[PDB]
RNA sequence: AAUGCGCAGAUACCGGGAGGAACGCCGAUGGCGAAGGCAGCCACCUGGUCCACCCGUGACGCUGAGGCGCGAAAGCGUGGGGAGCAAACCGGAUUAGAUACCCGGGUAGUCCACGCCCUAAACGAUGCGCGCUAGGUCUCUGGGUCUCCUGGGGGCCGAAGCUAACGCGUUAAGCGCGCCGCCUGGGGAGUACGGCCGCAAGGCUGAAACUCAAAGGAAUUGACGGGGGCCCGCACAAGCGGUGGAGCAUGU
């Protein structure tokens, strides 16, 4: 059970040091602006530790939100 | 009943309408286990009712019952401090046992001195909405969603 | 005494009280309600009735401005909170959507020892 | 529940502003550091460390009494700050009482600078270094001909072996060498005295008289638990009659 889809593997190419690259980023983020787990991202220990320091550079451009509202219930 | 589920004892029809449930009210009236006088003075009440109404006896007994019949009741239980009545949903089978329980009991509380002429003019009462077997009723029913403030606790 | 039409409601749900406000499309309050609102004083208020009533009292107060639709808002725990959003789906008041923004902090400001137990 | 707060209009909602403190998700299933300890993001300054190449020096090594530096929290001094939290304290409630637990408030403090204090269940309760002794598996990080292999680190299971047992087992509690620190029954006592240190609080070092036949570690069978799971009995619930009142019988 609790099978979704990878990030990873609906994604082509991408810089995971790209901090300007929102259309991508955004891929990495729930219904909720947090940044998703890796269950979730696919991506690996080393990698996951740079999409997190990308999406929160970002995030203080206004690029990326810190969080949204969860609409549905 | 801890092991069991414990099953509904059928009982022998009437002798007369041949309803099942007629019995049940008869074993009510009954005490100290003379079925007979409990039997005499049930049937001595459908001639009581048959003056009185031009219907037909079962045709009021089945409408009296009915009436009586609580939909909802609560249950006292502790949560997590004193006790608190939950109200719920009555099972069809404790429904059948309240109403002729209290039909009995509201029965014998009528001034008239014979017997029958209590069921009598009773079941005639709770057929017609009237009587205190049917407040009982409207007062147990008033007493749960009364505390809505609780149903949330099933049990 | 402006007929509105469509406005916000929004639900404080917590463990001891469901407040509800009925605003104008744009935030401001029309007519609120809660479980004290609606008689109930002790701890009843935080019981999913007390939200149930507190959120068709609101409501009803609402159709007062000829409002039809609104957007809902949650915010807290507590129980009642979806009885609260049952309730204005019962209240001819058309649901225009339901969202949840219960406030969270990114970890700030030290919580009580209640709220602190294990962390 | 009450104290409390609200018609000098609170709570809930929207907009704006001030301020202090902390830093969601990522986050661990982890990482770094000698320890204490260290997580928003950016820049600067700066320490350690791992790998490949095996290029240079050529035994330059290991350990380390004393010395010196560092050292969570609370605490101290001077000055600043002060959202939230909160010893004391002020109230509410609970209770046989309640100098508590629960609730409403609240000062020091918590934060910053500089100076001090130097303690901890400062724990892996396991000094440092080196060599040697099956493997399996997960993981972080580097190299490689990238099934799988090779180095460093983090976990788990386990060969030999060890261990009172529990357990440890290439991150040894194994087999060995080196050096340091420490123990030598319990209570009295981390106390007294002395010395040293500290503004203080106190820290470090650390007895004696007297007194006990134990103090103690692991494991075992029970019993027990306001521990957990499963399950019974007129045990409760459901129900019908009754005892408790009366007179009397009878036992006490
Ligand atoms: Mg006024
Ligand atoms: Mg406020
Ligand atoms: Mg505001
Ligand atoms: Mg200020
Ligand atoms: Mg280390
Ligand atoms: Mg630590
Ligand atoms: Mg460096
Ligand atoms: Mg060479
Ligand atoms: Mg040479
Ligand atoms: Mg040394
Ligand atoms: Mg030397
Ligand atoms: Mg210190
Ligand atoms: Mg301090
Ligand atoms: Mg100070
Ligand atoms: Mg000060
Ligand atoms: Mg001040
Ligand atoms: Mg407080
Ligand atoms: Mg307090
Ligand atoms: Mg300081
Ligand atoms: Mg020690
Ligand atoms: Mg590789
Ligand atoms: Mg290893
Ligand atoms: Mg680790
Ligand atoms: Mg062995
Ligand atoms: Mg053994
Ligand atoms: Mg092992
Ligand atoms: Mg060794
Ligand atoms: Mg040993
Ligand atoms: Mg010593
Ligand atoms: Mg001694
Ligand atoms: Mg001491
Ligand atoms: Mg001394
Ligand atoms: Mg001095
Ligand atoms: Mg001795
Ligand atoms: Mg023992
Ligand atoms: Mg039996
Ligand atoms: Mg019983
Ligand atoms: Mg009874
Ligand atoms: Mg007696
Ligand atoms: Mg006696």
């Amino acid at each position: 059970p609790s099978r979704k889809a990878k990030v990873k593997a609906t994604l082509g190419e991408f810089d995971l040091r790209d901090y300007r690259n929102v259309e991508v980023l955004k891929r990495f983020l729930s219904e909720t602006g947090k940044i998703l787990p890796r269950r979730r991202t696919g991506l690996s220990g080393k990698e996951q530790r740079i999409l997190a320091k990308t999406i929160k550079r970002a995030r203080i451009l206004g690029l990326l939100p810190f969080t949204e509202k969860l609409v549905r219930k | 009943a801890r092991r069991r589920r414990a099953e509904v004892r059928q009982l022998q029809p009437d002798l007369v309408y041949g309803d099942v449930l007629v019995t049940a009210f008869i074993n009510k009236i009954m005490r100290d286990g003379k079925k007979n006088l409990a039997a005499r003075i049930f049937y001595d009440a459908c001639k009581i009712i048959q003056e009185k109404t031009g219907q037909e006896p079962l045709k009021v007994f089945k409408q009296a019952v009915e009436n009586v019949k609580p939909r909802m009741e609560v249950r006292s239980r502790r949560v997590g401090g004193a006790n608190y009545q939950v109200p719920m949903e009555v099972s069809p089978r404790r429904q059948q046992s309240l109403a002729l329980r209290w039909l009995v009991q509201a029965a014998n509380q009528r001034p008239e001195r014979r017997a029958a002429v209590r069921i009598a003019h009773e079941l005639m009462d709770a057929a017609e909405g009237k009587g205190g077997a049917v407040k009982k009723k409207e007062d147990v029913e008033r007493m749960a969603e009364a505390n809505r403030a609780y149903a949330h606790y099933r049990w | 005494k402006r007929q509105v039409a469509s406005g916000r409601a929004y639900i404080h749900a917590s463990y001891n009280n469901t407040i509800v406000t009925i605003t104008d499309p744009d935030g401001n309050p029309i007519t609120w309600s809660s479980g004290g609102v609606i008689g109930y004083k002790g701890s009843r208020k935080g019981t999913p009735y007390a939200a149930q009533l507190a959120a068709l009292d609101a409501a009803k107060k609402a159709m007062a401005y000829g409002m039809q639709s609104v957007d809902v808002i949650v915010r807290g725990t507590g129980a009642g909170r979806e009885q609260a959003i049952r309730a204005l789906q019962a209240s001819g008041l058309q649901v225009k959507s339901i969202v949840d923004d219960t406030p969270v902090p990114h970890n700030g400001c030290r919580p009580k020892k209640k709220f602190r137990k294990a962390s």
